[PDB]
RNA sequence: AGGACCGAACCGACUAAUGUUGAAAAAUUAGCGGAUGACUUGUGGCUGGGGGUGAAAGGCCAAUCAAACCGGGAGAUAGCU
RNA sequence: GCUCGCCGGAAGACCAAGGGUUCCUGUCCAACGUUAAUCGGGGCAGGGUGAGUCGACCCCUAAGGCGAGGCCGAAAGGCGUAGUCGAUGGGAAACAGGUUAAUAUUCCUGUACUUGGUGUUACUGCGAAGGGGGGACGGAGAAGGCUAUGUUGGCCGGGCGACGGUUGUCCCGGUUUAAGCGUGUAGGCUGGUUUUCCAGGCAAAUCCGGAAAAUCAAGGCUGAGGCGUGAUGACGAGGCACUACGGUGCUGAAGCAACAAAUGCCCUGCUUCCAGGAAAAGCCUCUAAGCAUCAGGUAACAUCAAAUCGUACCCCAAACCGACACAGGUGGUCAGGUAGAGAAUACCAAGGCGCUUGAGAGAACUCGGGUGAAGGAACUAGGCAAAAUGGUGCCGUAACUUCGGGAGAAGGCACGCUGAUAUGUAGGUGAGGUCCCUCGCGGAUGGAGCUGAAAUCAGUCGAAGAUACCAGCUGGCUGCAACUGUUUAUUAAAAACACAGCACUGUGCAAACACGAAAGUGGACGUAUACGGUGUGACGCCUGCCCGGUGCCGGAAGGUUAAU
RNA sequence: AAUUCCUUGUCGGGUAAGUUCCGACCUGCACGAAUGGCGUAAUGAUGGCCAGGCUGUCUCCACCCGAGACUCAGUGAAAUUGAACUCGCUGUGAAGAUGCAGUGUACCCGCGGCAAGACGGAAAGACCCCGUGAACCUUUACUAUAGCUUGACACUGAACA
RNA sequence: CUUUAAUGUUUGAUGUUCUAACGUUGACCCGUAAUCCGGGUUGCGGACAGUGUCUGGUGGGUAGUUUGACUGGGGCGGUC
């Protein structure tokens, strides 16, 4: 595939 | 770091070991289907 | 005697003891104590049943009349003693018999004086008797409820109960938390005040001065998400709920006092 | 005297760089916080799965957690690939 | 083997936990070893763990577990009494030295001790699953006394110097010694002894407890260490031999004093404070039933018994948890010199290591460090990172302030070495000699010898004296949170949580409330100055209006309304 | 303003120059009194702003000492991979071409370097939607239900009014 | 073979009294050296309380589920 980058 | 198995026989016996087992209907089970599956060590004890 | 403390540091500045110089400083009288050994605010099931309980200093148990039958002989006080077990002192006690016992401590207290039980013995701070045997008006603390079972009314320290009449068999109090309760009118009642009533006083003054009386921090309904208690998620504070206890029930009023067994006795509640 | 001060052991984990097929499935180095207390530690005990425990993050309950793991119903059902 | 380098509050040493032959010796090098390997914690074979005293077993119990009957539950089962188990705590006793390739407080030499059985000899009221005593207990702080331990001198043995000097005020080394037994000290605690009486200690008690008198006051426990003995013993620098060059034998000097000195011991003491500090047995004493010539009890000597199981090795690690011979994690014990406040830090000792690929090259780049002209935050989201500050004494220090603080605010000055004051002073320690005496480990006086800071004056070297290591950067304005604390183990440490303080509200005790089909348990061996719940969050000044909605509290009327 | 959209509001201050900061105003899009208001000494690995010192942070990078990178010897991995005889350009084309058209260029093969392309490798998208999908959470959604609470009958009787 | 009213009943509502079911987490006794249980005596409470069946209320405390399609992405709107 996570979920982290862107969106 | 510290990992989860910290081992000690005091608590390995007294949580897994043949007695503690048998002290118990369901414990009681748990012998018979190893023992019905012919396992070679019921219960890892001395 | 109350007495601030100076700022040498936070944490003390708000700090405010009561220093009672009359306590015997020293060990309590080794044969009237059993342990104690702490809770945990648990059950038999080892189930926490009363939550913010542990931890908290050692606390050995002194064992304290309570019934308070030795009639007739009567006994010396000794010394005052702090107990740990509560808000009220103690006073060790000495009957003529060469017995010992351990007493409450009524606002007179102090060395030397002379207590007895029984339907005889004085009108006078720290003698128990029937309240059969007991003067309208007295001040009365330690009160048993069932006439020979113990004594459960008004121990905390500074507290009293006020017998107010006494028609038939029974005996009307006014107890501390305002209530009008009937009782049996043969039950014991010690005589007086307790004491220390300064106790109310104290200002503790920081965290670990609650988590040493083994009380433990209470983390409040809305500071949780929705499957740990009633109340609160919320992005940012947030309520929009009747309050209730972490099971649902209402607090802010909603009585929760279900006998039927009991009415009979009381006359007035409190408000 | 002190949840007092500076500071090793001990307990923590604020910054950075390194490392990212590592030396290591979270560390190393240089700095950093606490350091007589709500401190920290060895041994042993109790709490069990819509249950525990939670100074409260949905945190933790054996590298697993908005419902643990093992076996079972079991070839669940899948108008989808 | 000789150098060199690294740790030395460990990277040395002893264990517990855990492992389970990794120990020692021969032998082999395929596989295991991140390379080779003649080597190994690897293969094969053989060897090795010796106890009345260490530890387990054992007696004793904490948490907690189990639990005859019992209460409860559709069955399974739940809880719990009597009990019975459970150490992380209590409980009798061995030390110095030697020896094995490999164990040793276990074997050997010397010298001890503990508890029972039996016997002899004296002398005696013995006797419980029972009473009482004891065991038995917190935190902080303060010194005194003392040991370990160190330093110097003396003593002993050896040295006369690869290079100017070294017959001396010179160099090197050693100078160690236990339990036990005797003594009972510094010092801690406590008034003893007799007679009588008593509603307490479930019965009993001579014990404990209480009340009277009576008479001497010095009695009694407790107690580090020292001293004597143990000991003409042991160990021992160093010597001489031989060695299959790993080692192995033999012999053997002095072995005193002064000063310093712990975080150890006296001390489970002492002083003080609030948060008020396990249990039970062993032990002592008391008697009941019971036994009275007996049996038992006490002492001296003699003798006999003390089984069984563990004991190798690693143990901050290559032997344990990490899949690895893994830069991680792992509790306890010991702790030398120089400088130092120090268990920091730097260099060393004892001892232990150089990390299981190396050899050369001296490119870019990357990692880790060192220095930099002039400039000095222009960098950048941001001084990120670096750089700087850094010790001790004295002088000196603003707003503000809850009167503590702010403060190490800020900022100054001195600092080495030599001589003198003073051939070594202020101080510390303290032997002789003389007097005192309940004669002792006493005391008074006594000042040798030893130890020895800091100051000032004078002088002097360097660019520099807190010279290395180590070792705060400082100040101004402002948001938030009072503060110490807690948190997303592994992208969030915060303004979040907690907190003391505040308020509302519930709860009269078989409390409300919680776990629980129930029995029961927690709340609490508490009782409204208590307890639960909820919100708020030190402190200061304060907290206004609205009860229509929703909720809660009260409301014996009436309307509508369930089973029946 | 931890609340202000319009907004870099406006005025004052600091700077050569300040969308931040400090002080004000009040037009509070949309503060406000225990889901506390306004203050506050002290504390803080807390947020924003400033200054002295300091400097390789920067102008703008130079040299040096060590560990790799390079060479020799020994041991010896990895992801990925339809098959490969695996160039540039302009164009075509399931629409961004090493592989099609046209054309330009290029003797065969290493080693050290660098990352523009192979819509590079790695995880059957989480965002987006979809399924008469899942789960947890909410409530005056629906239907039930433990709990709490109400009465009737039973256990349960006697008197006198 | 009665409404203006009252003596014997079978029967509700309310109020007093009683003890004898039932409660007792008062006291004492025995099993018994035993804070469990039981028996016993007794005080207190007393046809209440509590429990079973039935029953109206309350019931996110807990559970199972539903919460449309079209749509020039979806939502909102609109439409059916
Ligand atoms: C250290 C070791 C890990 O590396 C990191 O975590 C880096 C730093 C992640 O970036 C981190 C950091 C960052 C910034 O990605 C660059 C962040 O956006 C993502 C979500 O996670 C990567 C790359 C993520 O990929 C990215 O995931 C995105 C969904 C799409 C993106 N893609 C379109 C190109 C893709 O490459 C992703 C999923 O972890 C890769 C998958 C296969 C993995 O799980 C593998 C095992 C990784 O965990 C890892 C290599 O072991």
């Amino acid at each position: 595939i996570f979920s982290i980058f862107v969106i | 770091m510290k990992r989860t198995f910290q081992p000690s026989v005091l608590k390995r016996n007294r949580s897994h070991g043949f007695r503690a087992r048998m002290a118990t209907k369901n414990g009681r089970q748990v012998l018979a289907r190893r023992r019905a599956k012919g396992r070679a060590r019921l219960t890892v004890s001395k | 005697a109350v007495v601030k403390c100076k700022p040498t540091s936070p944490g003390r500045r708000h700090v405010v003891k009561v220093v009672n110089p009359e306590l015997h400083k020293g060990k309590p009288f080794a044969p009237l104590l059993e342990k104690n050994s702490k809770s945990g605010g648990r059950n038999n099931n080892g189930r926490i049943t009363t939550r913010h309980i542990g931890g908290g200093h050692k606390q050995a148990y002194r064992i304290v009349d309570f019934k308070r039958n030795k009639d007739g002989i009567p006994a010396v006080v000794e010394r005052l003693e702090y107990d740990p077990n509560r808000s009220a002192n103690i006073a060790l006690v000495l009957y003529k018999d060469g017995e010992r016992r351990y007493i409450l401590a009524p606002k007179g207290l102090k060395a030397g004086d002379q207590i007895q039980s029984g339907v005889d013995a004085a009108i006078k701070p720290g003698n128990t008797l029937p309240m059969r045997n007991i003067p309208v008006g007295s001040t009365v603390h330690n009160v048993e409820m069932k006439p020979g079972k113990g004594g459960q009314l008004a121990r905390s320290a500074g507290t009293y109960v006020q017998i107010v009449a006494r028609d038939g068999a029974y005996v009307t109090l006014r107890l501390r938390s305002g209530e009008m309760r009937k009782v049996e009118a043969d039950c014991r009642a010690t005589l007086g005040e307790v004491g220390n009533a300064e106790h109310m006083l104290r200002v503790l003054g920081k965290a670990g001065a609650a988590r040493w009386r083994g009380v433990r921090p209470t983390v409040r309904g809305t500071a949780m998400n929705p499957v740990d208690h009633p109340h609160g998620g919320g992005e940012g504070r947030n309520f929009g709920k009747h309050p209730v206890t972490p099971w649902g029930v209402q607090t802010k009023g909603k009585k929760t006092r279900s006998n039927k067994r009991t009415d009979k006795f009381i006359v007035r509640r409190r408000s």
